[PDB]
């Protein structure tokens, strides 16, 4: 099977800059290479076929070049709408194969998260569970850390985190963190805190509640 | 051009499932058609191809599915099909029908191969604590816990609230998924202008609409 290799996994570009994406084939595939753009929760879209032919309706900032074993997709001036994962694929020989994709991140100014904490609902407590949720929304850059404290002491067990893909409209990221306890344990403590630490400050953004409130 | 996919969901290991896709907006009978699948572990993979009446609808299959899957087409219905048999957990992923060169794609459907049982979601409201501070904006949410399989879809006010929404990818823990969604609206508008999350779970035939009311 022909292997299509793409590296690096990600590139971070400012709007207006030029970016060149590379794709290496493990065998000579002639000009039978296509490029696809995939945004999250969407199917891929054809950009380039036959190594260098721009598909109908694709903006002219997209070009493709190369042949045999090395192929390039160039975006002459990155636009915010170009936030996506770009894959090459070969149709020279069966099985047809795709490259692993290079993600394009759009650079923006640093932004601290907006942090919100939520206590367990009465419905969940009735079933015996107690999830405390913290949203860390609309921040940049992507890396961030959450620390959960119960009555001032750190708790790491029971924490579930999920991160969104980069937001198409404002180039930010968001994260949700859920600390799940049993009702039994939740009712034995008083204060619940999430602390968000982000590159914008070594001082954590702290949100908390207590069960007396 | 539209490729409209049908089918998908949960199937037991060793079981069978058929996917369908109806084409409109290209001359279907003149196009080779493919199935492609996608997973986090393995990325995009080509699955099968089917050609034209002039060449007896000859096929090609990926080695990993040969002898277990059948691609077929009904030109009179402008439709392509994938019959999957003796399914394995490594077959789980998002399946797309596509035309040649992957020019046209269906929307994709998640096939989950697992012996775990369908479980509907519990949908819990996220409303701020009574002693939470004041701001010109308020963030509300819904916690969607304990369902299987994926996917669930989340909307707010049946889709009329979208600008302030973040819904987070699900995470799996011991045969059950958990997801959350937040929405941020001007604080003068809640609770006076109601905010409800709608969580649809087609595998369990369950949609839950949870109105978020103050604590």
């Amino acid at each position: 099977n022909i292997v299509m290799t793409q590296s690096p996994k990600s590139m971070s570009m400012s709007v207006g800059e030029r970016v060149t994406l590379s794709c290496k084939a493990s065998e000579n595939v002639g000009t039978y290479v296509s490029w696809y753009q995939q945004k999250p929760e969407q199917s891929p879209k054809l950009l380039i076929y036959g190594a260098s032919n721009r598909y109908t309706g694709v903006p002219d900032r997209f070009t493709g070049s190369g042949s045999a074993t090395d192929f390039t997709l160039t975006i002459s001036s990155v636009q915010a709408e170009d936030l996506a994962d770009y894959h090459c694929g070969q149709s020279y020989s069966y099985p047809f194969t795709f490259g692993s994709g290079t993600k394009l991140e759009i650079k923006r100014a640093d932004a601290a998260p907006t942090v919100s904490i939520f206590p367990p609902s009465s419905e969940q407590l009735t079933s015996g569970g107690a999830s405390v949720v913290c949203f860390l929304n609309n921040f940049y850059p992507k890396d961030i850390n959450v620390k959960w404290k119960i009555d001032g002491s750190e708790r790491q067990n029971g924490v579930l985190n999920s991160w969104t893909d980069q937001d198409s409209k404002d180039s930010t990221y968001s994260m949700s963190s859920t600390l799940t306890l049993t009702k039994d344990e939740y009712e034995r403590h008083n204060s619940y805190t999430c602390e968000a630490t982000h590159k914008t400050s070594t001082s954590p953004i702290v949100k908390s509640f207590n069960r007396n409130e | 051009v539209k490729l409209e996919e049908s089918g998908g969901g949960l199937v037991q290991p060793g079981g069978s499932m058929k996917l369908s896709c109806v084409a409109s907006g290209f001359t279907f009978s003149n196009f080779w058609m493919n199935w492609v699948r996608q997973s986090p572990e393995k990325g995009l993979e080509w699955v099968a191809e089917i050609r034209l009446k002039s060449n007896n609808y000859a096929t090609h299959y990926a080695e990993s599915v040969k002898g277990r899957f059948t691609i077929s087409r009904d030109d009179s219905k402008s439709s392509v099909y994938l019959q999957m048999n003796n399914l394995r957990t490594e077959d789980t992923g998002i399946y797309y029908c596509t035309s040649y060169d992957y020019e046209y794609w269906g929307q994709g459907t998640l096939v989950t191969v697992s012996a775990a049982k369908t479980t509907p979601p519990s949908v819990y409201p996220l409303a701020p604590g009574s002693a939470a501070q004041t701001n010109s904006m308020v963030t509300l949410g819904c916690l969607v816990k304990g369902y299987f399989p994926e996917p669930v879809t989340v909307t707010w006010n049946s889709g009329s609230l979208s600008s302030g929404v973040h819904t987070f990818p699900a995470v799996l823990q011991s045969d059950l998924y958990t997801l959350s969604s937040s929405v941020t609206v001007p604080s003068s508008t809640w609770p006076s202008e109601t905010v409800t999350c709608n969580v649809a779970h087609p595998a369990s035939s369950t949609k839950v609409d949870k109105k978020i009311v103050p604590r």
